[PDB]
RNA sequence: GGCACUGCGUAG
RNA sequence: CUACGCAGUG
């Protein structure tokens, strides 16, 4: 489908991020587990797709 | 017009609703919407908050203006009546002085009071010489009790010569002995209450009267200030050196308690370093803004931030299970459970839940009756003090709590101490106080919520001393099949329809009910905590002495309910709720919920009205069951008997500590003779301070298609070998999950798995015979997974993967 | 029995190392002030400990609590001795402001010295 | 990096 | 039955 695969990458996404060292930094962990937590327990696509869109804009910003 | 009475007569017995300056309303309409509350019908609740300036009509458009949790303002507004409830205690005292000036006999009731305060009764009053008269107020203040800590009426107490426009009382600093200002308290407001009040609960004589002193300490705790409470300290000359060591305790509830080996080997270093006083006396000062929660000091230099990471993904089952049809738009099974990740400031603010706890006095003579039942649950157990080598330990490989963690694992201090020495532990404790300090953990692994879990880690001196204590009982009970409480009774084998046909037993026309505790952990009444570990002590009457069983109760109060919290290395002081980590938490959280039941039950008899039951068994029962709770001081086991298998007829239950299913004769309940589920909400909100909504208590009307959910497992009845059982399944989106996230990545290759999903498919075949194809489905998902790991990998193993495996552990021979 | 006398060595080194940091020169005052001799253990961290530290979790709390370099706690007075946020950075006094609020990473951790 | 219970699985 | 691992439940 279109949500379960896109709540999965959002896993996988937030576990590199933690793997990179984001959880040194308070704000930016802060934000990327409320997009994560947003994802996961969200039921509309649109809002899955943007906050995906924008978890990723914080992986690719380093 | 509907009003609240309490009557007591030759025919009708009861506090219930009847048809029938001076205010429009009487105390006795306050007691009863407070207690038997529902937001259907709040319009007497309304109207008294609103005309006595508590708030205005505008405060009610808004939803959950009643939820305790959602909306905390609440609790002002009902404290915002509380001076107006203290009033009324200090004119009851007026009045009692009356008629014992008057010589006048009489039996004093909430419906003669108004809410202003003033006494408007004359009648059943017998005249007798004067100076002698005896105000019975045994219904009055027992009935009062839970409104004066949820109103806060003593809260003008903590302010100079008692007017809360003045400044506060400056305590001194240094005081710790509060007795005589409890003796002033006691003899201000409860001046005519008979039953003799001890302070210190050293002086209490039984389990009873520590259940009543306890209550009044309870209440009377609440004005002192905060920063008494808690462990007393002394220095000490250790071969010269100047120690300073905790040498008793100040219990909120308990009262001021002095250890006996008070003195001025590695038993008494255990005992100084699982002691907070070292450990908050040289620590720093510190100032959390984060929490309300009292703080204590700063153990280390820095503030420490716990993140929980996110879970790991298991790419492979997700594919297996997309390439077999599942998780498309619009199907039933989709991933609801996930590994949600957490944030620095996550452990600070779920340990903040605990301002959901707060200070309950409880209904005392309602709470005793109800603890005479309740024991009669556990008569089919035997329990009692064992030596340390008949202790039988699970895992020796669990933290030893704080500072024990530091040094080694739980094994190090079982393999250090000899069996002499753990016996001369025990002892100590027997005679004095051990405060400890229990740590923080936050969980990992699935949930279906954004919300973290914490783990409340003891240290090794309560696990040991209480394993001691209680493990003979705690065995006993997880090894009795047929019971109310079903700890030990597996789901297995048969094991579920054993326990579904134990619970339809001899019910007339038999409905399925259940319910949950929101917040249980942390908003439990500190009172039924200290009753549930009575209950468990009770089996102690020839091993342990008073002195002894009081001392070990103190141990609990100090090591369990109000010990040291260390979070993010800083020490908070717990205001109560229950230690999810505790050695008898499931234990203690059953006899909890069936103090809850029994109260619920206790509740629904009462206030029918009596005079409409048709019954006249039914009618005696609650005429006696007024008699022993409010007018009989001494216990009575022919009725507490009779009571206890009418429950057991009309009311069985099945109780796993937090979660039960009560199948009730239908009848009765819809007669008002048996508790349904909105006697159970009144419950929790009067004593739990807790709202129950309906969205999470459920009932059933077929018994064919059993339990809704219980233990999170629905069940479902179904023919296999000629006979019709009923199969627990859960809900397949859990078994998903857990099969595509992992708690750790290394699960995501190796043998591991195998055991893993074998785990899981046992726990998935009956959804097998589940109507629905997505659901039965699962289960060959998860066969044909199995399959394919195998053959990856590459007689024995082949039975594995068939259905004869999982078939096999629901079949009741084994 | 060796692993017995490594967790007494253990226990003893840290409890008379850590009763060289605790000072006895408002601690015999205090206990002095007791007629029993026995005080609660929440009293001591108040009147003894030297050092205090306080978790900010936001800009109003600051401004409410520590404003400026010297405030008040259990009726003492606290000099601020630095300023730390949630990632273990050294914060500077003049940088915590309503304007550069939302640029700090919050919790701010606040050590004075009594004075 | 906690308590309890149940069920698996490999070993005498 | 005793050890270790896993899974589920509160
Ligand atoms: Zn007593
Ligand atoms: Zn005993």
């Amino acid at each position: 489908s279109k949500m379960s695969d896109v709540k999965c990458t959002s896993v996988v996404l937030l576990s590199v991020l933690q793997q990179l060292r984001v959880e040194s930094s308070s704000k930016l962990w802060a934000q990327c587990v409320q997009l994560h937590n947003d994802i996961l327990l969200a039921k509309d696509t649109t809002e899955a797709f943007e906050k995906m869109v924008s978890l990723l804009s914080v992986l690719l910003s380093m | 017009v509907y009003r609240a009475f309490d009557i007591y007569n030759d025919k009708v017995a009861g506090f219930a609703k009847f048809l029938k300056r001076l205010t429009k309303y009487t105390m006795a309409d306050l007691v009863y919407a407070l207690r038997h509350f529902d937001e259907g019908n709040c319009d007497t609740l309304k109207e008294i908050l609103v005309t006595y300036n508590c708030c205005d009509d505008d405060y009610f458009n808004k939803k959950d203006w009643y939820d305790f949790v959602e909306n905390p303002d609440i609790l002002r507004v009902y404290a915002n009546l509380g001076e107006r409830v203290r009033q009324a205690l200090l004119k009851t005292v007026q009045f009692c002085d009356a008629m014992r000036n008057a010589g006048i006999v009489g039996v004093l009731t909430l419906d003669n009071q108004d809410l202003n305060g003033n006494w408007y009764d004359f009648g059943d009053f017998i005249q007798t010489t004067p100076g002698s008269g005896v105000p019975v107020v045994d219904s009055y203040y027992s009935l009062l009790m839970p409104i004066l800590t949820l109103t806060r009426a003593l809260t003008a107490e903590s302010h100079v010569d008692t007017d809360l426009t003045k400044p506060y009382i400056k305590w001194d600093l240094l005081k710790y002995d509060f007795t005589e200002e409890r003796l002033k308290l006691f003899d201000r407001y409860f001046k005519y209450w008979d039953q003799t009040y001890h302070p210190n609960c050293v002086n209490c004589l039984d389990d009873r009267c520590i259940l009543h002193c306890a209550n009044f300490n309870v209440l009377f705790s609440t004005v002192f200030p905060p920063t008494s409470f808690g462990p007393l300290v002394r220095k000490i000359f250790v071969d010269g050196v100047p120690f300073v060591v905790s040498t008793g305790y100040h219990f909120r509830e308990l009262g001021v308690v002095h250890n006996q080996d008070v003195n001025l080997s590695f038993k008494e270093l255990l005992v100084y370093a699982a002691d907070p006083a070292m450990h908050a006396a040289s620590g720093n000062l510190l100032l959390d803004k984060r929490t309300t929660c009292f703080s204590v000091a700063a153990l280390t230099n820095n503030v420490a931030f716990q993140t929980v990471k996110p879970g790991n993904f298991n790419k492979d089952f997700y594919d297996f299970a997309v390439s077999k049809g599942f998780f498309k738009e619009g199907s039933s099974v989709e991933l609801k459970h996930f590994f949600f990740a957490q944030d620095g400031n996550a452990a600070i603010s779920d340990y903040d839940y605990y301002r959901y706890n707060l200070p309950t006095m409880c209904d005392i003579r309602q709470l005793l009756f109800v603890v005479e039942v309740v024991d009669k649950y556990f008569d089919c157990y035997d329990g009692g003090c064992i030596n340390a080598n008949q202790v039988i330990v699970n895992n020796l490989d669990k933290s030893a709590g704080f500072p024990f963690n530091k040094w080694g694992k739980a094994r190090l201090y079982y393999d250090s101490m000899s069996y002499e020495d753990q016996d001369a532990l025990f002892a100590y404790t027997k005679r004095n106080v051990i405060p400890t300090i229990t740590q923080m953990n936050l969980k990992y692994a699935i949930s279906a919520k954004n919300r973290a879990r914490t783990v409340a880690g003891v240290s090794i001196c309560s696990t040991m001393t209480n394993r001691q204590f209680h493990q003979k009982l705690l065995k006993s009970i997880a090894a009795t099949r047929g019971a109310t409480v079903v700890i030990g009774t597996s789901k297995f084998y048969g094991g579920w329809h054993n326990m579904l046909k134990t619970v339809y037993s001899d019910v007339e026309n038999p409905h399925l009910m259940g319910w949950d505790y929101p917040k249980c952990d942390r908003a439990m009444p500190n009172m039924l905590r200290i009753m549930a570990s009575l209950v468990l002590a009770r089996k102690h009457t020839t091993c342990c002495s008073l002195s002894h069983r009081f001392y070990r109760l103190a141990n609990e109060c100090a090591q369990v309910l109000s010990e040291m919290v260390m979070c993010g290395g800083s020490l908070y002081v717990k205001p109560g709720g229950t230690s999810s980590g505790d050695a008898t938490t499931a234990y203690a959280n059953s006899v909890f919920n069936i103090c809850q039941a029994v109260t619920a039950n206790v509740n629904a008899l009462l206030s029918t009205d009596g005079n409409k039951i048709a019954d006249k068994y039914v009618r005696n029962l609650q005429h006696r069951l007024y008699e022993c709770l409010y007018r009989n001081r001494d216990v009575d086991t022919d009725f507490v008997n009779e009571f206890y298998a009418y429950l057991r007829k009309h009311f069985s239950m099945m109780i796993l500590s937090d979660d039960a299913v009560v199948c009730f004769n239908s009848t009765y309940a819809s007669q008002g003779l048996v508790a349904s589920i909105k006697n159970f909400k009144s419950v929790l909100y009067y004593q739990n301070n807790v709202f129950m909504s309906e969205a999470k208590c459920w009932t059933e009307t077929d018994l064919t298609k059993g339990p809704h959910e219980f233990c999170s497992q629905h069940t479902m009845l179904v023919k296999q070998g000629d006979d019709y059982v009923y199969l627990p399944y859960p809900d397949p989106s859990r078994i998903l999950g857990a099969g595509c996230f992992v708690d750790d990545i290394v699960k995501t290759d190796g043998t591991l798995m195998i055991e893993r999903f074998v785990s899981l498919a046992i726990d998935a075949y009956p959804l097998t015979k589940h109507p629905n194809q997505e659901y039965a489905d699962v289960f060959h998902l998860y066969l044909q997974y199995i399959r394919k790991l195998h053959d990856e990998l590459t007689d024995n193993t082949s039975r594995y993967w068939e259905p004869e495996f999982y078939e096999a552990m629901y079949t009741p021979h084994t | 029995e060796d692993k017995r006398a490594k967790v007494t060595s253990a226990m003893q080194t840290m409890l008379f190392t850590m009763l060289r940091k605790l000072d006895n020169d408002a601690l015999n005052n205090i206990i002095n002030n007791a007629r029993d001799g026995c005080v609660p253990l929440n009293i001591i961290p108040l009147t003894t400990a030297a050092k205090l530290m306080v978790v900010i979790p936001d800009y109003n709390t600051y401004k409410n609590t520590c404003d400026g370099t010297t405030f008040t706690y259990a009726s003492a007075l606290w000099e601020i001795q630095q300023v730390v946020d949630a990632d273990s950075k050294i914060v500077q006094l003049s940088e915590i402001s309503m304007d550069n609020s939302p640029n700090l990473a919050w919790p701010l951790i606040v050590t004075a010295l009594r004075a």
